[PDB]
Parts: C-alpha cells; sequence; structure tokens
RNA sequence: GAGACCACCCGGCGCGGCGCUCCUGUACGGCGCAGAGCCCUGCGAUCGCCUGAGGGACGCGCCUGCAGAGCGCGG
RNA sequence: GACCGCAGCAGGACUCCGGGGUCAGCAGCCUCUAGCGCGGGAGCGAACGCGGCUCAGGGAAGUCGGCAAGCCGGCUCCGUAACCUCGGGAAAAGGAGUGGCUCUGACGGCGCCGGGUCAGAACUGGAACGGACGCGGGGAUCCCGACUGUUUACUAGAAAC
C-alpha cells in the first residue's frame, strides 16, 4: 500500500558510502577553471583549523533589515604557515583525461618533505632523491624538464609543502599538495612563473584576497559507530517500543527481498571527506603584526591568539587566514582552500569593527592579559 | 510589514500566552500559525512577530470566547538572537489580538513589547509605550 | 567596543557574549553569562555574593 | 639508586569506573614505577596501599609521593616502592637522589 | 584531532612541575573595639579582616627535572 | 548456607533470641557484636540494550487510551464545598510555617532531686531548613457491583462468586 502520509526520505544518498575517508587529508580533486589571459595564480593552499572567534562587522547589503547596521559572525581562523614549492607537474589533456607529462623536482629539497617520503626518519636510509641531487644542482637537468612540459603540458601545476614547525601541532612530516597554476596567457608563461616559485615560500596573501569566497576541503570530526538515529537522523520510536526504539523499524519490503542501498543502516559517523563552498575571507594577516586584530574601536594591542591561547590548537606563529563561517572538520585537521567555483554573487562588503580576543577557554572577559592583570590589581 | 530574520520560535501549538491588550481577555490559547507550510509530526511554532490563530479562554469575556481570532506574539520566553549577536528573553509569553489588517482590538498594551512586533506590525509600534 | 554592564555581576560584559531580559518592570537586565542570570532569578543577594562587584562596593574592596 | 617522584592518582583513575578507583590506581602505580625505575617487576610497600584506599574505593587521594628504591642485582632487578608523607605537592618533581 | 577490534593520522613518546588562563566563590588558621544573649568572665550560631582568596583543571606556553628512537620481528 | 525442586538451581521451606543513632516506627538510611568478600579474571570506554540521571521553550499537540514517568507527600496551625443511609465526605479543596544558635515560660516530689515534651522571642544564614531518607497529586461526572471479603496455582482479580 501507499505510505499513508507524505514525508521526504532523510539524508543524502550523494555523499554515500558514508565510509572513513580513505585520503589521509582534505584532497582538491577538481581546481577552479584557467581562465586563459587572466592574471598567472596559484589556486590553493593548505591551513590548519586554529579555531572560531564572533567578529562585529558593518553590513552594506542594499534590500535588508541589516543595511547600514552591525552584524556578530562566527569566524573561523585557519593558520595557514608559508609552503614552500617544491616541485613542477605539467599534465596533457589525452583522450584518457589529464596524465602527467612527468614531475620536475627542486635541487634542494627541504627536509619536512623528505620526512614525509619515510614512515620513521631516524630509523631510515635516507635514500630519497639522492640520484636526483647528483643529476640535478646545475640547474640544466631541471631546464630540460620545464621545455619538455612547456612542449607537452596543458595544465601547470606547483608541488609545495606546509612547514610543520612554524604550525603548533605535533606532526615535522610536511604535508604536500598540488596547487594548480591558473591565468595564463600560455603554458610557458605559467612554467616560468612556477620555475620563480621554485624552493621559494608562497604566502596566503599572494594567493587569497579579502572579500574572496573559498572552498574549504577537509575530513569532518569522527563520531565512530553510531545509531540511525544519530548517523541518518531517523525518528526515534516511541518509548513503549520493546527491544528499543533508536533504530529504523521497517528496513524495506518484502519485495525487493534485499535491503537496499537508500534504507538507513548504523556504521561510521564521522572522518568524512567534505567541501564547504562559498565561505567569505573576513582577513589575511600575520600573528608576527602586533595591531593584526586591532581596529578603530579596540584602541588596544589585540593579535590573533585568543587570551588563554587557542583551545586544543596552539599558539599561531605566523600567518593567518579569517574565513567567515564554519569549515567541516576539528582543530588542527588540514583544511585545503581553493577559489570558490561558483561565488555567491551577492556577497556584502566586509568591514570589521571589533574580533573576539577573549578566552575561549571559559568565559573571558578580557580581551587582553594586561586588562586582566589591571581588573585584578 | 516587511521581510523578517528567522528567530528562536518558542511557542508550539497549545501554548496558553497571557493576552497583553485591554481586549478582556485573560489567556489566548494557541490553535495555529499564520504562514505555516508543515513537515509530518511538527506542531506549528509561532516567534515574536508572528499571526497566530488563538482562542480566548475561560477566563476571557464571553463574547470574544469561542470564536477563532487572529493575535501577533510580542513576548516569549525563549531566548532568541537577533544578527547583531545580541540574545534576548521575556519573563512570559504574551500577545495582543490583532486583524489580519493589523488593527488591534484592544486600545491599549500594558507591558514589553519586543522590536521584532512592533517593526513588523505598525500599529504594535504605535501602541507600544516600550519596545525592548 | 560598546561594553554593558551585568545587572547582577557588576562586571563590563564585552560585545556578543551574554543575555538581555525584560521584565514587566519594562526595564532591560543585561546579563554576563547564565551564572550572573540564575543568581538574579534564584533571587539570591548581590550583596552577599562576594564576586559582584555590589559586594565589593560594600565592604570597601571597591570603593 | 632512590627516586622521589609525584603520581597524579587522580589522572589515572580519570576515564575509569569510579568502583574500581582504589584497585585501578594501584595497578597505574606499578607501571609508571616500571618506566620510571626501568625494572620489570614492582613491590609496593603496605604503606602505599594504605594511602591509597585512605579515602575508600571511589575517591583516591589527588597525588601520591612515592620513594622507590631500586633493589637486587643480575636480573633479580626490582623496586620496593614506599609512601612517602609530604606537607604539600609544590616545586616537586622527580629526584634520581640515589647515587650509584 | 582516530577507534568495538582492527585500521587511520602522527611520533624519541611520556610522566611530574612552573607560569598563563579559566572554573567555583573568599580556604585552614589567627585576630577583632563584631555578635542575639547568657551565665560566667567563660560560652556562643554567625560576621568582618588577612582573602577575587584558597582549592582545581583534561586549555595554552615552558622545562628548571626524570626520561624517551631495539640488535624485537620480518627483510 | 548439606532439606526439596535433574544441579553447591537470582525458586521455595516452620520457629527461637533481636544492641546503638536518626525517627511515630520491628519503616527507610548508616553502625556495635557476630559473620563474611558468592559458577572467574583483566583491558576498552563503539553502536545498541538494560538499570538510572538531567534537559531550553511549550505542556499531552503523543497515544487506542497521560502507558510510562513526573507532580504531591513528614509535622504544626489555619481553612474546608455539594451530597449523605447523618455515621461520613475529609488529608476534601486549598494555604502558611519548619534549620542552626542564644534565651524565656510552663509541667512533677519540697530541702532536694528528676522530666522531655509543648509553647513564645531574639539573632543569624548565596532567598536556606520533612535540605539524605521515609513519604496522598487533586477536583467534576457517568456506568456497574452496596460494603470487608473470594476466584480461574502457570494468559481474564472482574461488573463474576
Amino acid at each position: 500500500s501507499h505510505r499513508k502520509f507524505s514525508c521526504c526520505r532523510k539524508g543524502n544518498l550523494g555523499y554515500l558510502p558514508r565510509k572513513r575517508c580513505t585520503r589521509g587529508r582534505g584532497r582538491c580533486k577538481t581546481f577552479p577553471p584557467d581562465v586563459q589571459g587572466a592574471p598567472i595564480h596559484l589556486t590553493a593552499f593548505l591551513g590548519y583549523k586554529a579555531g572560531c572567534t564572533h567578529v562585529m562587522r558593518f553590513i552594506d547589503h542594499r534590500g535588508s533589515n541589516l543595511h547600514n547596521r552591525q552584524a556578530i559572525d562566527q569566524a573561523t581562523i585557519i593558520d595557514a604557515p608559508p609552503m614552500i614549492c617544491t616541485a613542477i607537474i605539467g599534465y596533457a589533456k589525452t583522450p584518457k583525461g589529464l596524465r602527467a607529462v612527468t614531475t620536475v623536482w627542486a635541487a634542494h629539497i627541504a627536509e619536512p618533505a623528505m620526512r614525509r617520503f619515510y614512515r620513521n626518519y631516524f630509523h631510515a636510509e635516507k635514500t630519497a632523491f639522492s640520484t636526483y641531487m647528483k643529476k640535478a644542482a646545475d640547474g640544466t637537468y631541471i631546464k630540460e624538464q620545464l621545455g619538455r612540459l612547456k612542449q607537452h603540458a596543458d595544465v601547470i601545476r606547483i608541488v609545495a609543502h606546509t612547514q610543520p614547525a612554524l604550525t603548533p601541532l605535533k606532526q615535522k612530516k610536511a604535508d604536500i599538495m598540488e596547487i594548480q597554476v591558473n591565468g595564463g596567457a600560455n603554458v610557458a608563461e605559467k612554467v616560468d612563473y612556477a620555475y620563480a616559485l621554485m624552493e621559494k615560500p608562497i604566502s596566503i596573501k599572494d594567493v587569497f584576497s579579502v572579500g574572496a569566497q573559498i572552498d574549504t576541503i577537509s575530513i569532518t570530526r569522527g563520531r565512530g559507530f553510531e545509531g540511525v538515529v544519530t548517523r541518518w537522523g531517523v525518528t526515534r520510536l516511541p518509548r513503549k517500543t520493546r527491544r528499543g526504539n533508536r533504530k529504523v523499524a521497517c528496513i524495506g519490503a518484502w519485495h525487493p527481498a534485499n535491503v537496499q542501498y537508500t534504507v538507513a543502516r548504523a556504521g561510521q559517523m564521522g572522518y568524512f571527506h567534505r567541501t564547504d563552498t562559498n565561505k567569505q575571507v573576513f582577513m589575511i594577516d600575520t600573528a608576527e603584526n602586533p595591531r593584526c586584530c586591532t581596529t578603530e574601536f579596540d584602541l588596544t594591542d589585540k593579535s590573533i591568539n585568543p587570551v588563554g591561547g587557542f583551545v586544543n590548537y596552539g599558539r599561531v606563529q605566523g600567518d593567518f587566514i579569517m574565513i567567515k563561517g564554519t569549515c567541516p572538520g576539528p582543530k588542527r585537521r588540514p583544511v585545503v582552500m581553493r577559489n570558490a567555483l561558483l561565488p555567491h554573487r551577492n556577497c556584502p562588503p566586509v568591514q570589521l569593527q571589533w574580533i573576539s580576543t577573549a578566552s575561549k577557554f571559559g568565559h573571558g572577559i578580557f580581551e587582553t592579559v594586561e586588562e586582566r592583570r589591571q581588573f585584578y590589581a | 510589514i516587511g521581510n523578517k530574520f528567522r528567530i528562536s520560535c518558542g511557542l508550539p501549538v497549545g501554548a496558553v500566552i497571557n493576552c497583553a491588550d485591554n481586549s478582556g481577555a485573560k489567556s489566548l490559547n494557541m490553535i495555529a500559525v499564520k504562514n505555516w507550510k508543515g513537515h509530518l509530526n511538527r506542531f506549528p511554532k509561532a516567534s515574536v512577530g508572528d499571526m497566530v490563530l488563538i482562542t480566548v479562554g475561560r477566563d476571557g469575556k464571553p463574547e470574544l470566547r469561542r470564536k477563532v481570532t487572529p493575535a501577533v506574539v510580542v513576548r516569549q520566553r525563549k531566548v532568541w538572537r537577533r544578527k547583531d549577536g545580541v540574545w534576548i528573553y521575556f519573563q512570559d509569553n504574551a500577545g495582543v489580538i490583532i486583524n489580519p489588517k493589523g488593527e488591534l482590538k484592544g486600545s491599549s498594551i500594558t507591558g514589553p513589547v519586543a522590536k521584532e512586533a512592533a517593526d513588523r506590525w505598525p500599529k504594535i509600534s504605535t501602541t507600544a509605550e516600550c519596545v525592548h | 567596543p560598546r561594553i554593558e554592564h551585568c545587572s547582577f555581576c557588576s562586571k563590563p560584559v564585552y560585545p556578543g557574549k551574554g543575555i538581555c531580559f525584560v521584565r514587566n518592570d519594562s526595564r532591560v537586565f543585561r546579563f554576563c553569562t547564565s551564572k550572573c542570570h540564575r543568581n538574579f532569578k534564584m533571587k539570591r543577594n548581590p550583596r552577599k555574593v562576594r564576586w559582584t562587584k555590589t559586594y565589593r562596593l560594600l565592604h570597601n574592596k571597591d570603593m | 639508586i632512590v627516586y622521589e617522584h609525584t603520581i597524579r592518582l587522580n589522572k589515572a583513575v580519570r576515564g575509569k569506573p569510579s568502583k574500581k578507583a582504589a584497585p585501578i590506581a594501584i595497578r597505574a602505580i606499578r607501571a609508571q614505577v616500571e618506566k620510571l625505575a626501568k625494572v620489570e617487576d614492582v613491590r609496593l610497600d603496605p604503606s602505599v596501599n594504605v594511602f591509597v584506599w585512605s579515602r575508600g574505593i571511589r575517591h583516591v587521594p589527588r597525588r601520591i609521593r612515592l620513594e622507590v628504591r631500586l633493589e637486587g642485582d643480575d636480573e633479580h632487578k626490582f623496586a620496593y616502592v614506599i609512601n612517602k608523607d609530604v606537607e604539600n605537592f609544590k616545586h616537586l618533581t622527580t629526584e634520581k637522589k640515589g647515587s650509584e
């Protein structure tokens, strides 16, 4: 018979299988389109989520209740340490798809990138790249490979590594990723721009701009085996239900005689590769700047580091990018950010009058420890 | 009047709310909410500034009783966040009897009234002693 | 920033934090936290509570 | 060689049922001493047992100061741990006070 | 930061301290020209002061201290 | 603690003696004496189940039905309706107080010397007090059987007998 009452299905079948992410970290998959004839630019950067803040901003959305008013919005700070380019890869759009036409590595590769190539650095041969450094280091070998990329490659990407030493996390191995070079007049112009950046730190300020929208890719927080009420959002049965109420009561009809992939079933709940699109960048700045989070309203020193430090993160020693709103994943989890594929056409101009530097550990009443010292005396 | 911003709807159907106006209604039972599409099993929900269909309680004047009447919620005990980050709440859930055209059955409104109700309904703002 | 003050804690409330309650007395009470609120709701007197600045004024700690 | 080491008994029983606090805490002390004195066998003086169970099975004192002495030789190496009584635990950290 | 077990991500871990911050709400004790009174010159619930104290922490920073990377297995 | 149920079976099976505190209590909650640590141990801290605890705002809209939970509850003093076979209803319904200290009255057997109840007053305390525990939610109706009783051991406790 018919369902009797119309109700939607619970969950997106597109996000199945809901399994633990096999990919180690967030992956970019599709980069933003080249738009040939644009300025040459890097489309992606990797950073580690530090934590959220809350900022007061002036809204200029015309046609709104908040036009010419002030709004307090959640902002996520992602600590983005500079990423050193270590290699250039060129792909060709073959009938079988983008196929690599070889990667040319740098003549000198940093120790954090080397650490990625071994399971344990201390107990290792350390033989990786030994022959390559001998073949290279004159630049002649690298130049020949760059020329081969100009002749046969359609898409140029840079391979860069986050330096983990500049971050508070306990890693030591660097996370290495490919950042598509886009906006090139020619493939060879793209190779030349990439070669200039070889063995050279790249910064978020030189990848992304303030007011621009990004897509944040990362594995989400994990909850382990979960029930269908807390995994698929199904209705808990009445409390009279014997044998428990936290379960889908009917897992299918007599026909088909096999449970369907649609029906909700208990399993892994978190650690899923997700993308949060269209998040606007509130501010890109360095923690080294003392007055980075100071505004005309603040009249104090004010820096990204909150009072008491970032809960479950660390001290964000260097450059950071503060986005608007939440990104996937917990604190410390790597978040690859890319230029938005489909940006929200109508986004309010960013004007920030106040950023919360009060303690996120407990309830903070003071933006800066000097104020706390003065109050207590 | 005008687009509203989603707030936390604290009054489900069955909520009996105090009556702030001098309509001689002591309590207003909440039959339903205007502009409510529904989801299976979801009781209609109402917040400040919303037209709800109410029924005057036994305590109310008999002339007003036994009739389904429109009302605007002007106070709610559920805390709600304005886009400015302000979290506000009222001591009691309240309502004023209003016609869809905004006209108020009672001449005056005794008590504090929320900004959202005052802005959505011009007649509420004019009669409100205070708009917190 | 514009900062109010708790009506019980008597401590400055930074923007975006706390709750306001408007009673039938027509007065908006800004509260630092749930503790500032629950102490007020349960009638507990703030000249009894030591941390509140009202006690500190009374015992000369904050004259 | 003698080691004076503080152990936080409240950290050890965290994550474990409160009925099983004191017997878990005794086991935790042996494992921590095994790491501290690098010995396989740890023998606890009845004083260590009396102190841990002083507040019963549910609540263990927050911290214990322990004097652990390496004894034995030729693979008979063992640790004899006695409870030290200290007025407060302030600037207290492990002391390899024992020589030889 | 991940988990039924596994696996995954990381690794000279980690333990105990010192700061910072936050939680609770002013520690024991001493003192007082506080205390209803009483009967004794003693008792006494309480109160103030020292004391936004004391106690705590699983968050951040640091180490001043013990430490910490198999001649284990495959290969 | 050995009896009888296949068993050293969260199953039954007759009596005798019966301390202390809190309390109206042989209640509940701790303890002296005496007995004693039960067909096993660790690790982990998933779903789910079971035995609980709490939950914003609303308050039965859930459901066949408020099932289950929750509310109420000790004592003292107020204050109690219809109806009635005048006995009841009735703890009707509802309210108010309650802790600790420091005192003041009563009440026997006097010089003496016992009492432990019942009042009354100050002073105190985050606006707290039957602070655990024990411990009615209530009101308006209708049907049926007057009532206390009794019953299908092992699916019907009923309006049946």
